[PDB]
């Protein structure tokens, strides 16, 4: 249940998967949307259907990359041929890609952890020893 | 890429010597004049009663182009070349299989 | 007045109105906490009154 | 539902796209535009014909950044011929660029987050045990 | 509606626009004039008549660096031929370029957001329970 | 108001309702700790309330 | 009891283990498995059945990583052909994997060391020397 | 690695002089066509009534390969290759006995 369909990558990298490069590109984009779930925390159910527009689009690039350059590396040379690349993200998303997944957080990602004391509390704690005198209502 | 359009001639060469060649149609290669930052010299005979010259050249083509050995093809400028050789590099990188997609064609000048 | 810096913007999927506003809950328990090892959290100082 | 009509990138890259060179650019268009959307804040329900002048710019300048250097080299050499490129961005825009899409949000990009100490309130508490004496108006 | 005519362009470029190159040229210079009315905050409705100077010289010279190097290179070698350009821009305009823009904006820049605790107001409050007792002027 | 950055975001697994507030024990004893050198840990002043 | 299959990373890497590459790829896998189990601190039971997809994307990356690369070199070159790698991870997780791998922890990944003075206790002090008088109830 | 598969023609050349190679069995080695970042030139012999072309290469291939000297290789391109003297580089490092697991060969083309 990838974020984005096979087609929507084959398109984007106007290539067409075939044979073992289908399955290991179905692999590469469930592996990018389960990580774009975990960032977003937004597990969407259906995961073609409501996923959103950037988030589509994070997932693609994202996938792209991992197909394209699944080592990382930073130069190739063949002969005379040479290719340098940009340092690769930490993970699978660079900063802004994550800034376009965290946009579901509320309170602009401030999240508050309650402490405790220990203690555990008797607010009825006094009002025990209560005896009814009166008509009683 | 900028590229630049080729005429080819394929055909070969029967077993007494005439040269069958007819357009086979057309390719995009970019030319390179040298290896690096100089530039090929053009050579003479200096047994020939004329004034040709003779110069050797690259043909930086797409991987999978319609071009072969022994194949001439024309510029646009009216020079004519002769592949000779087969494709360089037209082969994956063999730490990971990276394809940079062009392969360089020896030519030769003909003209 | 409370003010924090490098925070993940974009949040809230483009604000809207009908509450929305889940009033983020911070109590004298509460830590805040943000993810985000570049953002900073500070107040600004207040008038005296006294003068 | 581009921001920027896919002729407005053909006339600025000076190219036709044909075949599987159109999906791509159309999808490039696309992705960009959602980003666009996201950043700015504002979700264009005409996506061609309310769009800003500067917003287009910045859609196509990122489109034909994403289909010309889809990988993000830095330099790749092939025999004599060799071009170096400047650091590309961290998503699809530019700090210039993202100032320029984030012209929509009021306030100068400040944005507050109302807290709360969980406590619910009854101001009417009080105020309840009343019992009216008088005429009664 | 540039703010900057198609024949200065021209003039400062020392060249003359052909068709495939006077369509993105005009292209080029309106995106360019989009993003200079947008960072002066000054819509010229008249775009090539009331322009200030420097305002057209800031808008020929940034369409000439998109014209003459759009993807932004550090540099560019064929053969025996080399040239090595300076740092691009962050968007369009060098920080001298958008300070000459800015120069549109009063108080040296200086702007400032109204802020507000949520309050109402009844400044007619209290006068409310107010008998007239007298002539009546 | 104890403030917190740098920690290991992401965490409590999308966190749920039912409770769930472990409610981490932060009594006079304890120190509190965080794996990440990167990680700081400050507080917000308060208002005097005398003006 | 890996926390992949050995079918994901042969699919991941489109490759099949023959012979004795099938025991290290094996080994491979368990050893980020283990890795994974002590860092997350969830020691999944059915390690296959009901381990997240995020953790399984991790643990085949690493061992994917490992497998390749596995004496961490930065560049090779073997004639005509060079690469150049980015900086491996620390352990076997980079920062962004390990913080997937992190967020099954509570609070924040905040933990609390209780401490004490070494003093015992005795709250049943004062009221050893407690003689009943009275009925007795 | 990415590799190439290749035929291997072993044989010896008796005293009369006639070849002897018969297909030996595979072998996988990565194709090198130039030392660095150019490529070897085709060579003609100029005295040939035809269009052969002569070429030199390399072959890096896994130390301990079921391949030697005067033993011809065929890729699965047609192309047919002369091995010529034994293995480069066939040996650990001077200083710590490190392998670098791979021994280059000499190509000459033949076809």
């Amino acid at each position: 249940a990838g974020l984005a369909t096979i087609d929507e990558l084959q398109t984007l990298m106007s290539t067409v998967f075939e044979d073992d490069a289908l399955e290991q590109a179905q692999l590469v984009l469930d592996i990018v949307s389960s990580w774009a779930r975990v960032v977003s925390g937004q597990m969407w159910p259906d995961a073609p259907a409501n996923v959103p527009d950037d988030v589509r689009a994070v997932v693609l690039q994202a996938s792209r990359r991992e197909l394209k350059n699944p080592d990382r590396v930073i130069s190739r040379q063949m002969g005379p041929f040479n290719v340098q690349y940009s340092q690769p993200p930490d993970g699978f998303f660079y900063p802004a890609e994550l800034a376009i997944l965290k946009r579901f957080k509320r309170s602009g990602g401030l999240m508050t952890v309650s402490t405790s004391r220990g203690e555990e509390g008797r607010p009825w704690a006094g009002k025990t020893a209560y005896i009814r005198y009166g008509d009683g209502l | 890429m900028n590229d630049e359009t080729l005429t080819v001639y394929r055909g070969a060469t029967d077993n007494k010597g005439n040269p069958n060649k007819q357009v086979h149609g057309t390719v995009k290669g970019v030319f390179a004049w040298g290896p690096g930052t100089s530039t090929n010299k053009f050579g003479r005979d200096r047994n020939f009663k004329g004034e040709s010259s003779s110069l050797t050249a690259e043909l930086y083509v797409k991987r999978g182009a319609d071009l072969k050995a022994r194949d001439r093809i024309r510029r646009a400028n009216g020079e004519e070349y002769s592949v000779v050789g087969h494709a360089a590099w037209d082969q994956g990188h063999p730490f990971d299989g990276f394809d940079f997609g062009y392969m360089v064609f020896q030519v030769e000048a003909v003209n | 007045v409370k003010v924090a810096t490098g925070i993940d913007d974009l949040s809230e999927d483009a604000t809207p109105e009908e509450q929305q506003r889940a009033k983020l809950i911070l109590a004298q328990d509460d830590i805040l906490m943000h993810g985000n090892h570049e953002a900073k959290f500070y107040t600004l100082p207040e008038t005296s009154l006294d003068g």
